[PDB]
C-alpha cells in the first residue's frame, strides 16, 4: 500500500507505543460484541454471551495476540500485503469460510480501539493511514 | 431494531457527549474527508480544508440532527422525513456513505470518550447509527 | 422501509406465485448452493443434491415464512420473532446469506413469472426481501 | 475466472441467443429503478423519474448496449479479466467514482434480467457459471 513518508513515520511512531496484549483482544472482543454473527467461527472459546464475559476470555486474548501479531507483520511489509498473507488468505477462505466483509469489519474495530487507547494522539491523518493499511490487509486476505 | 437495553445506553451516551456535538460533528466529517475522500464528491460547493468554518456548520447541522435523532428513537422514519427526501430523493447518497460516516463518528467518540465507549456502549452506538442510516437512506 | 406502492405490488406478485411457493423455495435454495457454495456450511446435515426431499421441505417452510410475512408485511419484526430468535441468536446467520438467498429468490421468480416481473414489481419484490432479511438479522 | 468445460459451453450456447440491445438496456434501466442512488452517475440521461421513463430512454438503451458490449469483450477474454478491463476500472474509479458495490448490483440484475429472458433454460448450473463470470467482471473492474 503506497503511504507518505509522514504517514508511515505517524503509523510507525503509533504501533510502537500499541500495547499488543490488551490491543488484539480488545479489538477480538469488540468485534465478537458488536457483530455478534462472527461468534458462529469462535463458538470453541467458551463463554461468550455477555460482554463482560466475551472481554474477559482467555482464549479471546490469545486470539486477539495472534491477531495483532499477524498485522505488526503485515505492517512491516506494506509492500509485499498480499504475499505476506498467502497462507492466512488460504486458511480464511478454504477451512474456515470466513467472508471478506468480516476483514473490514475486524479493520474497523480495530481502528476504533486504537483511537480509544490513543485519544487526541489519533489525528485524522493518522486515521487515514491507518484505514488505507487496514483496508490493505483487509484485501490481501480477501484474495 | 433496537432492543430497549442499547437505546438506554444511546441515549446516556449522547447525553453525556451532550454539548460538544457541534465539535464532534465537525471533527467526524473531517475524518471522513481524510480518510475516505470519495465522499468529497457530495459537497463540491464547500471549502473542505481544515478548519473550515463551512465543515464546521455542517458538523453543527449533522450533531444536531443526531441529537434529535436521540430525543425520537422510537419513531426515527417520521421524525427525519425532512433528511430521508433530502438524502435519497434529491442528494441520492450511497449508503456506503452513510455507513463511512458511521464509522468516523463511532471513531471520533472513541477519541474523545474513553470512559463512556465500553463494549457494550459501542454497540449500541453501531447499531443506532445504523438504523440512522438506514432511515435517511429510505426512499418512502 | 416500504410504501404503500411496493407493498401492493408485493402481495399481488405473491398472491399471484400462490401454490408453487413450495417449488420456487426448494429451486431457490439449489441455486444459492450452487451459485455460493459457502452457505453450504449452514446445512451440514443435509442432503444437498438435484430433487433432495430436505431441500424441498425446507424450500417449502421459507415459502411458508415468505408468505407469512407478505400477510403481516407492516408488522413483521413482532410476526417473524420466532425466526428472528432462531436464525440472530442461534444459527448466527451472516447477513450477506440472506443477501444471497433475496438474489437468488428474484431469480427464480424471474424464471418463472417472466409477465409478473416487471422493472417495477422487481424493485417491489427486492425491498420487500430486504425488509424480511433485516428482521430475521435483528437481535430483540 | 475457473470454470469447467461444460460451464464455458454453456454459457457461450446461451450468449448467443442473447439481444444485446434490449439486454444491456433492460439491465441498466432496472439498475437504474431498483436501485434509485445510480441515477446520480446517470442524470445527463434525462427524464429518469418512473420506470417508464428509465425504461423508455433512448440514452438509457445505447449505454446498455455498450455495457454489454463490455461484457462480450469480457467473456471472450475470460482469463485475462483485469487486463481488458483496466481502462473501464480507471474510467470508473478516477474519473466517475463508481463505488465497487454498484458493479455487484449491476451484475445481479444482468444475471436476473438472464433468467427473466431465458425462462426455464437459465438451470442453476448456467446462473452459477453466470454469478462467477458476473463476479470476476465485477472484481476486474473494481481493481
Ligand atoms: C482482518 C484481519 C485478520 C487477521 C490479521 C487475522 C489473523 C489470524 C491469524 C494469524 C490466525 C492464526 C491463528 C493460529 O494460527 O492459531 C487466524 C485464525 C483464525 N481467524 Fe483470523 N484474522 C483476521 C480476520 C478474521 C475474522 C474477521 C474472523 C471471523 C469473523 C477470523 C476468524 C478466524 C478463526 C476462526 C481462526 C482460527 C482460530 C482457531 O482455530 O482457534 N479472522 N486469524
Ligand atoms: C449519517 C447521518 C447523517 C445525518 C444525521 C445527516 C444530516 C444532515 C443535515 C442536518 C443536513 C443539513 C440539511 C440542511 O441544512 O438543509 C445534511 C445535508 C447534507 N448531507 Fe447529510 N447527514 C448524514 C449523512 C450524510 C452522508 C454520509 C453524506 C455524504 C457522504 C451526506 C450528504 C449531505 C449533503 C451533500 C448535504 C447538503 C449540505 C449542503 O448542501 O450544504 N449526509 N445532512
Ligand atoms: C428470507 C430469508 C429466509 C427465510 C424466510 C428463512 C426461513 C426459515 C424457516 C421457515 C426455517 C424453518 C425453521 C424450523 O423448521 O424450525 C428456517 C430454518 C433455517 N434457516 Fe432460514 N430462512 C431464510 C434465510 C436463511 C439463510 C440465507 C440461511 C443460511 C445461509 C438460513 C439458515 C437456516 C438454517 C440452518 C435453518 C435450520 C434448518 C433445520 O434445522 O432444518 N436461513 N429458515
Ligand atoms: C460490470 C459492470 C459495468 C460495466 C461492464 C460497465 C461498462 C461501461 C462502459 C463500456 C462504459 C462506456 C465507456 C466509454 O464508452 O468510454 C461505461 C461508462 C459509464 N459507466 Fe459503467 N459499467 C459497469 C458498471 C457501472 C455502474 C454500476 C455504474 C453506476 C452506478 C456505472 C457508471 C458509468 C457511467 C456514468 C459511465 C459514463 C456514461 C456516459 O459517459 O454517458 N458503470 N461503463
Amino acid at each position: 500500500v503506497h503511504l507518505t513518508p509522514e504517514e508511515k513515520s505517524a503509523v510507525t511512531a503509533l504501533w510502537g507505543k500499541v500495547n499488543v496484549d490488551e490491543v488484539g483482544g480488545e479489538a477480538l472482543g469488540r468485534l465478537l460484541v458488536v457483530y455478534p454473527w462472527t461468534q458462529r467461527f469462535f463458538e470453541s472459546f467458551g463463554d461468550l454471551s455477555t460482554p463482560d464475559a466475551v472481554m474477559g476470555n482467555p482464549k479471546v486474548k490469545a486470539h486477539g495476540k495472534k491477531v495483532l501479531g499477524a498485522f505488526s507483520d503485515g505492517l512491516a511489509h506494506l509492500d509485499n500485503l498480499k504475499g505476506t498473507f498467502a497462507t492466512l488468505s488460504e486458511l480464511h477462505c478454504d477451512k474456515l469460510h470466513v467472508d471478506p466483509e468480516n476483514f473490514r469489519l475486524l479493520g474497523n474495530v480495530l481502528v476504533c480501539v486504537l483511537a480509544h487507547h490513543f485519544g487526541k494522539e489519533f489525528t485524522p491523518p493518522v486515521q487515514a493511514a491507518y484505514q488505507k493499511v487496514v483496508a490493505g490487509v483487509a484485501n490481501a486476505l480477501a484474495h | 431494531v433496537l432492543s430497549p437495553a442499547d437505546k438506554t445506553n444511546v441515549k446516556a451516551a449522547w447525553g453525556k457527549v451532550g454539548a460538544h456535538a457541534g465539535e464532534y460533528g465537525a471533527e467526524a466529517l473531517e475524518r471522513m474527508f481524510l480518510s475516505f475522500p470519495t465522499t468529497k464528491t457530495y459537497f463540491p460547493h464547500f471549502d473542505l480544508s481544515h478548519g473550515s468554518a463551512q465543515v464546521k456548520g455542517h458538523g453543527k447541522k449533522v450533531a444536531d440532527a443526531l441529537t434529535n435523532a436521540v430525543a425520537h428513537v422510537d419513531d426515527m422514519p417520521n421524525a427525519l422525513s425532512a433528511l430521508s427526501d433530502l438524502h435519497a430523493h434529491k442528494l441520492r447518497v450511497d449508503p456506503v456513505n452513510f455507513k463511512l460516516l458511521s464509522h468516523c463518528l463511532l471513531v471520533t467518540l472513541a477519541a474523545h470518550l474513553p470512559a463512556e465507549f465500553t463494549p457494550a456502549v459501542h454497540a449500541s452506538l453501531d447499531k443506532f447509527l445504523a438504523s440512522v442510516s438506514t432511515v435517511l437512506t429510505s426512499k418512502y
